[PDB]
DNA sequence: TCCCAGTAATTAACGAGAGCACCGGCTATGTGTTCCGCTATTC
DNA sequence: GAATAGCGGAACACATAGCCGGTGCTATACTTAACGTTAATTACTGGGA
């Protein structure tokens, strides 16, 4: 369900931070530690990642915040 | 070769650069069905085993 | 049977194939005329008249072929071979003028 | 893992540390068993076992018994891949020299010893003894002795003197050499010397010795003592089928070396006489020196097939070495290829993949899915499922293909549009269906051209191919901002046929309530596709900030142009389809849609354009018949007239009135006239041949002839292939390039005879051989251009400079070639470009000039925009994103990271297959003679006393449309600063008479103008005037050489007329071959003629401009501004004394006296103005007029090769090659820094070293910038691997290895070779992370 | 012709020639320049590391593919180790340093 | 100044010794054989031209010329080592044997890349001489059968010795004439498995371990130590009899039971003998 | 005494498709043992 | 189930013989070996200012 990545590039600049951010997000979803935010339309994890970029609910800041929060939650599992 | 009823007109893009439409009645008539004969070989050597 | 692109002609300038196509249509028209004269059994005489008229044209050619020396079996056997199209020799720089 | 690759000399104990045993026997394997033989070139105790975890005895055979050296065999059980990484070493019985440090032409043993190479090889071949520290009792240290000379010297000196012979002598030299003291001695001698040849020699010797001290090496490691062998699986002995074997050729040379080393060992052990052991060392040393390279030292030793064996250095050099065959480009799995076809139903990000290639490539994904569905629990079942191609493996394939881009690519990959990505669509076929709009990018025809496919496996690559390499992303070319997906040949003819009108078709004059009733009328057959019809359209402007505003109207247009309008998206104005809409008019619609609307409704627009252009050329039925070539009726008349004229001129030539050379250009004249008149008399017959009538008489119009609509519309035709179908096809050439007199006067409709067809066949076999050799040159050109521009990467965001070149429109004598707007579209400014109301800044200083700032310059008519350029960017190791400019294939500024060097190399590389008296103002403007002195002549007009005289036609708006250059000494019919008309011959001069005109008036004298010595008597024998003409210095006597005829002017009152303004006298020493018509004592005026003096390739021009070769006649320039004179004239050399007004006078220059000089020996020349004439090298341009002059010279002189062939290329791509040519800058004075005087350090490093020194309290370095060609500036690189992966490798590895050089892995070929990410695009942020985390 | 994974050549572990030894298409140096001309680094790295040459790398690539995870653990191409041992089999100590 | 190739320098060098007369040779050998090294030096230094003359005939075999000369030099040194002047013979007749035989052994040794021994090369030269004499009797190439006929030796022996005359080809020679394709492009690395067979083995190993842990413990320990599979060593039924279960017959019984359970477990996944063995 | 011009070498030129003694030392070779495995008999 | 016996037989190892495989020796005299570019550039070397 994706032809042009143009609006994703409008969100994340430089055309290359896009590819690194979408790669990190699709690694989150493929190695199944995660689940998609926007619903999948039987798209591959790559295109769900790009549509998540296009809504603007994933970028490098959101990913770093969520990974730091995940590590905090994992550190809260010591007990 | 084989001489065929031809026409010069652009037909819906399927004959765009140098591409060529061919009617199915050409392949029903088997006008271009070439025969190829290959040769396969099998030697039976004398190995040291 | 084959649809071909026209724009490949006037940039590559192989304008000879337009005349090859036209003379192919001429020769195939002659083949279908003999095939129509052969579908009904017309006569070997009228067939001799038409095939000789097809060998007469055009003007100032060699091999005047006189069909009166054919013995009504070779006219039949010649008609059965021409019926898919009268084959036409056009030498290299002696040519077939468009008239 | 590793940061840098270090190369150095390898000691004789490093080689014993790599190695795992001494290869003592020549024999490779056994012959009954095929067991490796102990202990020859394939062993197992040396190089490892042959089978995985298994000895040679086999008594230890498991991974359980890993690592233990055996007892019966000594073979350490490991993996069997250890035979690719274990070396053995040969112990040579005598030392032998290494051939790379001996024969690579700046020979390191030679210039390290300062011993000439002939004397060294006369020692190594045992011919001549050389002293080794015999002392100066009688001899020198590095003096050779011949044999009898040695014998008598040994008679006089049995003791106190030692002269060895051979490689032991050379090794005693090297290990006896001191480095510091010899370097001190050479430094003092370099300090004392003044001859620049010896200065350069001592600089080279000092630099070699200093690199030898700084690296950890010693000099004697150049002489091999322990020779290391390659591991066996890098030179295998694979058995062929049938008891047959095949060897790499290294096993033979290694066997030869081991044989001669064994025989030498036994020859020493038998105590042979010395002749045999000297012949034996000569024989080794050479078996070795062959092994290391074959063909260098004399002739190569050959194998059985009379071919030389492939040595070690042959596996690195050239196209068959590792460097450009196995390491730069590799063969690649998950790949395949096929023939291609059209399939024009595709959307432009799609491609057709067959079900047999796509089943093969996507194999492991289908295994990974068939394990996932439970349809096969293993891989041995999931393999046999896809083996028999079940019904369910075809549903899995449609899943694993769905959003996985593939990578189509044609075979001559030129630019980055030759590899694109497409979401594939499955075809029941065997061919690759491929969208028609992208074959323009690939340069792909469907005549059997094959394309290869590729699979992005990893998750980053499936995003890389979607964000960067997808077809819908690449719509603009990287070379210039032109679109690249333009409709090519069939769609445009269909769109031409739709958007037309005839004078009377069906339904003409009816009114239409929308662009949909236009479809309903035409599909019901009620109106033609060309009928002038009032429709109502509804077009949307976005005049406000994105506000689409409706405005219905009533447009007089066609039923075709109204049907087509529904394809056009919302924002476009209706007047883009209200024309005939040929090929050019489409690409300026599919570009305005890209600019106005954006990317997505242009990618959706190009598909609808193609779908409509195919569908309406289907219904067009547009054929070509033989009656479509209307031969003109006046062709016979024109040819009859031009055949009468040639017979008349042929009679006249026989009447002797004209020669052969005069009737030649008179017959070629009449034939080139009639060839035009035919082609012009048929074009009024082609295009106007429709003469149809609407309600009345007749109306002519543009024709519906089929061969006119395929050339007028630009869809695959021109006006030069026509005129060869109906008109005569003109004159033809011959193999000398000379033009045949009697032209070929038959079109291709009338056919050619035998002779006209034979004549017009050299023109084809000359054109075909041209494209044969042209590709072979143009491959090598872009090969050089890529490697000169590797490491250029957009690394900063603003370098912060205010320098940068100044741009001007290209006014090349007549019209504007390229205007200012198209040169400075998309490049940020360096100064604030301000309107000619110069109190207000029109643009800011650092604005990026897109179109909306281009038009503000186009209204206020600015002529000169100072711009920020690449070659002035102040970035160390890269180019700032401001100084580069726009992205150029993206509308925005360049993204930080993106490697401009390769994309600017390819944009010059790929067009390379398309390569091989009076001045009249022709417009209305004002005359502007620029910056030139010019005196009033005796006729009152203006005659020219300036060399660089420039005529400008300044318009009413202060710009130039016509510029000119005037020679010295031309009478001006007009004056400066005043408006003149067109056709005005403003200046005039004789191209032969060179005037030596004065500036003062009064009674001239012939001072120092005498006969018999200086002048001769050759008066006007035709009229009767005493002409006092001058001979030359080559023919006159030696008493009047420097005594030149001057023109001193006095009056009748005893006073002398001197130069006004100054106190200098007014005399003009005329040189030889001077023809003076005046007299002495007669009055002269200002501007009077004193003495009347008499006087490329397409591709190799680019290949010599980028190489910057010296042209054979350089324009000698003015090396220092000041007055000029002539020194002591030698036999062929006129020592041109250039005296500055204040500076150092004695710069004299030997000019070849036979060359035509230009300066009149007394003129105060500005620095860098011509002394003679000719094409100039860019080396002189650079050294005199600076960097910004050579960066204009090269980009002018190569755009005048590309625009001549009609190829547009933006100039940044040439500015970066200029920037990469001058990376090296030798020093003039070192200053307080740590450099030498005459050394050539790279300018980037000296831009930091003295930068911190001026940041310190010290002084900087004075350096002159230096220009190198692209075969030398790419070969003088810091990273020794990006220079060795190129032309000569044995030079670069040797020069680096004696220097202890160390690649830093900062470019792109090096990171490609080593296998990590390049530091360019997606791999830029990771290298930033690496360089941040390192040194932290 | 198309090859997923076939037979690699002898001295350098790279695929073979076209359609007779079932071989991969050559990704020559001009195509390398074309990939460098984009921002595409990962595609080029996997293309000359793990689709082609890294011997321990591509089995890990294959087992990553068939186990549904498109990662790569690239390493160092084998042809460069061949170049290392070949330059070093002259008298030229060339070493990777860190 | 000589032109510096190795052959011209040597052949110009060797003439700097006058050839010795018979009494001269005998006297020099008398001095040489009692340990005077100068006499050995004179005798070997003079007759180098004999070595070039003898090794002139052995040219255009596998060895280059100077290799033949230097190997003849070794035999000449052997000849002065064992010359007898007491037979009264001229030295050339005795040294000719040693030089000719030590160049013949050199061509038999250092020619073939796969070193055949002496007797195999003499046996092959017997057959090649027989074929050269047999080709003039039937005017075609004599077969292996024809040479085996003319020597009355077994046909398999002559076939083997002629197949040991293979003339081992190069790899780096191009194929098809056009210099684009040598044997490196044709040859496939046959010992190294590609990724397909290498992942089939690892998947099969993990599947085996999974099925074994799907089987009960007493069966799978027998089937683990029985084949050395689950981190064990491949043990005998007698060995695991004394080690785990004292009745060897019961160890066979539990082995057959585990094999039947694993047969069922494999065929539940559809892997039959036709599946794993085609 | 330094510049300078002819001479020779080195680098590059697309892409993908004889003849015998003699000995010794390895190795095939009987052969024993042996050890394992398999089967068959009997409490 | 479990001990015991027979028994094939696979094979492994050990001791030997035998036969591949490396080496030495031969005695009229004998004496110096084997047919193009194209351009550019640079190092070298004899020649001139
Ligand atoms: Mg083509
Ligand atoms: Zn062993
Ligand atoms: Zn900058």
């Amino acid at each position: 369900a994706r032809v042009t990545v143009q609006d994703a590039v409008e969100k994340i600049g430089n055309r290359f931070d896009l590819v690194l951010v979408a790669a990190r997000r699709a690694r989150q979803m493929q190695v199944g530690g995660k689940d998609p935010l926007v619903p999948e339309e039987n798209d591959k994890t790559t295109v769900i990642a790009l549509r998540e970029i296009e809504e603007g609910l994933i970028n490098n800041q959101i990913l770093d915040v969520r990974e730091r929060q995940e590590q905090q939650e994992q550190e809260a599992a010591e007990l | 070769g084989q001489n065929m009823r031809v026409a010069f007109m652009p037909w819906n893009g399927y004959n765009f650069e140098d591409s060529i439409l061919v009617s199915e009645r050409v392949v029903q008539e088997d006008r271009f069905t070439t025969i190829h004969i290959q040769e396969l070989a099998c030697v039976s050597r004398d190995t040291k085993l | 049977d084959i649809v071909l692109n026209p724009l490949g002609v006037p940039s590559r300038m192989n304008i000879g194939q337009i005349l090859e196509t036209h003379l192919g249509m001429a020769a195939k028209g002659i083949g279908d005329k003999i095939n129509a004269m052969l579908k009904q059994q017309q006569e070997v005489a009228k067939l001799r008249e038409f095939i000789q008229r097809a060998y007469d044209l055009g003007a100032d050619v060699r091999q005047k072929v006189d069909l009166s020396t054919f013995s009504d079996e070779e006219v039949m056997r010649l008609a059965e071979n021409l019926r898919k199209g009268m084959p036409i020799a056009t030498p290299v720089f002696d040519g077939a003028k468009e008239a | 893992e590793f940061d840098a690759i270090k190369i150095a000399l390898a000691s004789p104990d490093m080689i014993r540390s790599w190695s795992f045993g001494e290869v003592k026997k020549p024999e490779t394997i056994n012959y009954r068993t095929f067991k490796p033989e102990r202990d020859g070139l394939f062993c197992a105790r040396i190089f490892g076992p042959v089978k995985d975890y298994e000895c040679l005895c086999g008594k230890y055979k498991r991974l359980k018994h890993r690592g233990v050296i055996c007892e019966k065999c000594g073979v350490e059980v490991t993996q069997t891949k250890v035979r690719r990484e274990r070396m053995g070493h040969i112990e040579l019985a005598s030392p032998t020299a290494h051939i790379w440090f001996l024969k690579s032409l700046p020979s390191r043993i030679g210039l390290l010893l300062d011993m000439p190479l002939r004397d060294i090889e006369r020692v190594l071949y045992f011919e001549s003894y050389v002293v080794i520290e015999g002392g100066m009792t009688n001899l020198e240290r590095q003096q050779i002795l011949t044999e009898e000379q040695y014998l008598d010297a040994l008679e006089e000196f049995g003791d106190e003197f030692d002269a060895k012979m051979g490689a032991e002598a050379i090794q005693a030299l090297l290990k006896s050499m001191d480095l510091e003291q010899e370097c001190e001695q050479l430094r003092e001698e370099l300090n004392e010397t003044n001859s620049e040849t010896k200065r350069k020699k001592l600089t080279k010797r000092i630099k070699l010795l200093e690199a030898f001290v700084q690296s950890g090496n010693k000099p004697e490691w150049m002489i091999l003592t322990v020779l290391p062998v390659l591991p066996p699986d890098l030179r295998p002995l694979v058995p062929l089928d049938g008891g047959r074997f095949a060897t790499s050729d290294l096993n033979d040379l290694y066997r030869r070396v081991i044989n001669r080393n064994n025989r030498l060992k036994r020859l020493l052990d038998l105590a042979a006489p010395d002749i045999i052991v000297r012949n034996e060392k000569r024989m080794l040393q050479e078996a070795v020196d062959a092994l290391l390279d074959n063909g260098r030292r004399g002739r190569a030793i050959t194998g059985s097939n009379k071919r030389p064996l492939k040595s070690l250095a042959d596996m690195i050099k050239g196209k068959q070495g590792r460097f450009r065959q196995n390491l730069l480009g590799k063969r690649v799995d998950y790949s395949g290829r096929s023939v291609i076809t059209v399939g024009p139903y595709l959307r432009l990000h799609q491609c057709g993949l067959p079900k047999k290639m796509a089943l093969e490539l996507f194999k492991p994904f289908i295994y990974g899915k068939l394990e996932l569905r439970g349809l096969a629990t293993t891989i041995k079942a999931a393999k046999k499922m896809v083996e028999r191609e079940e019904a369910v493996v075809w549903d899995i394939l449609d899943e694993v293909i769905r959003e996985h881009p593939v990578l189509l690519n044609r075979a001559p990959t030129l630019h980055r549009l030759g590899i694109q990505a497409f979401e594939p669509v499955l075809i029941e076929g065997k061919a690759i269906q491929l969208h028609p709009l992208v074959c323009a990018a690939y340069n792909a025809d469907f005549d059997g051209d094959q394309m290869a496919v590729h699979v992005p496996l990893t998750l980053e690559a499936q995003l890389e191919a979607r964000a960067l390499m997808m077809s819908t992303n690449n719509i603009l070319s990287p070379a210039n901002g032109e679109p690249i997906i333009v409709p090519s040949q069939d769609v445009v003819l269909g769109l031409y046929y739709m958007t037309r009108d005839c004078v009377n078709a069906k339904g003409e004059g009816m009114v239409l309530t929308g662009p949909k009733e236009a479809e309903r009328l035409y599909r019901s057959g009620l109106a033609s596709l060309h009928a002038r019809v009032k429709v109502r359209i509804t077009e949307y402007e976005k005049d406000a900030n994105g506000e689409l505003v409706a405005k219905t109207s009533l447009k007089d247009t066609t039923v075709g142009r109204a049907i087509l309008w529904m394809i056009v998206p919302k924002g476009l104005p209706y007047s883009i389809v209200n024309q005939a809409l040929g090929k050019k008019a489409i690409s300026k619609m599919l570009n305005t849609c890209y600019r106005i609307l954006g990317l997505k409704p242009t990618v959706i627009f190009a598909d609808q354009i193609m779908y409509t252009g195919f569908a309406y050329a289907a219904r067009s039925g547009a054929s070509v018949g033989i009656d479509d070539m209307v031969i003109p009726e006046k062709k016979h008349e024109i040819i009859s007239e031009a055949e009468a004229e040639v017979a008349e001129i042929q009679e006249q030539f026989q009447s002797g009135l004209v020669t052969a050379g005069e009737r030649y250009n008179k017959v070629i004249d009449i034939w080139a006239a009639a060839n035009d008149r035919v082609s012009k008399a048929m074009m009024d017959n082609l295009q106007t041949e429709t003469v149809i009538n609407r309600d009345g008489q007749e109306e002519k119009q543009v024709s519906f002839n089929s061969i006119y609509m395929m050339a007028d519309s630009g869809a695959r035709g021109s006006a030069a292939q026509i005129r060869q179908l109906a008109g005569m096809r003109g004159l033809m050439a011959k193999p000398d390039g000379s033009i045949i007199e009697t032209p070929i006067t038959a079109n291709f409709r009338e056919g050619l005879n035998v002779l006209q067809y034979f004549i017009s066949t050299h023109g084809a076999r000359k054109g075909l051989a041209d494209t044969a050799l042209k590709t072979a040159n143009s491959g090598y050109l872009t090969r050089r251009l890529v490697d000169v521009a590797q490491d250029l990467v957009v690394t900063e965001d603003d370098c912060g400079t205010h320098e940068g070149i100044m741009m001007t429109p290209v006014i090349e004598g007549g019209d504007v070639k390229e205007p200012l707007r198209d040169r400075v579209l998309g490049r940020v400014t360096a100064e604030d470009v301000l309107k000619p109301g110069t109190a207000d800044i029109l643009v800011p200083r650092n604005t990026l000039l897109h179109e909306q700032w281009c038009d503000l310059l186009e209204e206020n008519s600015v002529d000169a925009v100072k711009v920020r350029s690449v070659v002035s960017c102040d970035t160390d190791f890269g180019v700032c994103a401001h100084c580069y400019g726009r992205d150029l294939a993206r509308g925005h500024i360049i993204n930080k990271g993106e490697a401009i060097g390769v994309i600017a190399a390819q944009s010059i590389g790929e067009p390379g297959t398309q390569l091989t008296s009076s001045i009249q103002v022709k417009n209305k403007g004002s005359i502007k003679l620029s910056n030139v002195k010019s005196v009033v002549n005796s006729s009152g007009k203006l005659v020219i006393t300036s060399r660089n005289t420039e005529l400008k036609l300044i318009d009413e708006f202060g710009r130039t449309k016509e510029s000119y250059k005037v020679p010295y000494g031309a009478v001006l019919a007009k004056g400066d600063g005043e408006q003149v008309a067109g056709g005005e011959t403003v200046a005039n001069w004789d191209p032969h008479t060179m005037p030596v005109i004065t500036e003062v008036s009064g009674f001239v004298r012939f001072t120092d103008m005498i006969d018999g010595q200086t002048i001769t008597r050759q008066t006007d024998e035709l009229t009767g005037l005493s002409s006092l003409v001058v001979l030359d210095s080559a023919e006159r006597t030696a008493g009047g050489k420097d005594l030149r005829p001057a023109l001193k002017i006095v009056d009748a009152q005893g006073n002398d007329v001197l130069i006004p303004g100054t106190d200098m006298p007014a005399q003009y020493f005329l040189p030889g071959k001077a023809i003076v018509q005046l007299e002495d004592g007669v009055q002269i005026s200002s501007g009077d003629t004193l003495a009347r003096i008499p006087q490329t390739g397409g591709l190799p021009r680019v290949a010599d401009l980028f190489e910057a070769r010296r042209p054979k006649e350089p324009a000698i320039l003015a090396e220092i501004s000041g007055i000029v004179s002539f020194g002591k004239e030698t036999k062929g050399k006129r020592r041109l004394v250039i005296t500055p007004v204040d500076g150092s006078d004695p710069y004299e220059e030997m000019i070849p006296k036979w060359r035509q000089l230009n300066v009149f020996e007394g003129e105060r020349v500005e620095r860098g103005d011509v002394i003679s004439d000719g094409p100039e090298a860019p080396h002189d341009i650079l050294r005199l007029r600076g960097v910004h002059a050579v960066t204009r010279y090269i980009v002018n002189e190569v755009q005048d090769v590309y625009r001549l062939q009609g190829v547009k290329i933006n100039d940044k791509h040439i500015e970066v090659i200029v920037r990469q040519m001058l990376r090296k800058a030798t020093i003039v004075n070192a200053g307080s820094s740590d450099f030498l005087e005459g050394e050539q350090v790279e300018y980037s490093r000296v831009k930091i070293a003295n930068r911190e020194l001026e940041a310190n309290g010290k002084v900087g370095a004075t350096y002159s910038r230096d220009l190198l060609g692209i075969t030398k500036a790419s070969l003088a690189t810091e990273s020794f691997i990006s220079a060795a992966s190129f032309q000569e490798t044995t030079r670069v590895l040797t020069e680096a290895a004696v220097a202890g050089k160390r690649d830093e892995l900062r470019g792109l070929k090096e990171n490609v070779i080593v296998g990590r990410l390049i530091p360019a695009g997606t791999g830029y942020a990771y290298h930033q992370d690496r360089m941040r985390r390192r040194a932290a | 012709h198309a090859r997923s994974t076939g037979s690699y050549s002898l001295v350098t572990q790279q695929p073979l020639g076209g359609k007779a030894q079932f071989g991969g298409q050559r990704f020559g140096e001009m195509e390398v320049w074309a990939l460098e001309a984009y921002g595409a680094a990962y595609t080029l790295q996997e293309m000359l590391t793990v689709k082609s040459d890294d011997v321990n790398g591509r089995t890990k690539m294959y087992k990553n593919i068939v186990d549904g995870n498109h990662q790569m653990e690239p390493g160092m191409p084998e042809s460069f180790n061949v170049l290392l041992k070949e330059i070093r089999s002259l008298g030229i100590n060339i070493e990777l340093e860190d | 100044q000589r032109v510096l190739d190795a052959t011209q320098l040597y052949l110009g060098e060797i003439g700097y010794s006058p050839l010795l007369t018979a009494e001269e040779e005998v006297y020099f050998a008398r001095r040489a054989l009692r340990g005077d090294v100068a006499s050995r030096r004179r005798m070997i230094e003079s007759n180098l031209r004999l070595v070039v003359k003898i090794a002139r005939r052995y040219g255009n075999r596998g060895l280059a010329l100077l290799d033949l000369i230097e190997e003849g030099n070794l035999g000449l040194i052997r000849a002065v080592e064992k010359f007898d002047p007491e037979r009264g013979f001229r030295f050339s007749t005795y040294a000719t044997w040693w030089i000719r035989q030590t160049i013949e052994r050199a061509i038999m040794n250092q020619t073939r890349t796969i070193r055949l021994p002496i007797h195999i090369v003499k046996e092959l030269n017997v057959y090649l001489r027989t074929a050269r004499e047999l080709s003039h009797k039937l005017d075609h190439e004599p077969s292996a059968e024809e040479i085996a006929e003319q020597l009355d030796k077994p046909v398999d022996d002559v076939s083997r010795m002629l197949r040991l005359n293979e003339r081992i080809t190069s790899v780096d020679t191009p194929l098809g004439g056009d210099s684009e394709k040598a044997l490196l492009d044709i040859l496939a690395d046959e010992k190294e498995n590609g990724p397909e067979d290498t992942t089939q083995d690892d998947d099969m190993k993990q599947s085996i371990v999974k099925w074994l842990f799907e089987l009960n413990a007493k069966q799978r320990e027998v089937l683990a130590r029985r084949f050395g599979l689950l981190g064990y060593e491949a043990a005998t039924l007698e060995d695991v009899g004394r080690e785990i279960g004292l009745t060897r017959e019961r160890v066979r019984q539990i082995q057959v039971e585990g094999l039947r359970r694993l047969r069922e477990i494999l065929q539940t996944q559809g892997l039959n003998i036709e599946a794993l063995f085609r």
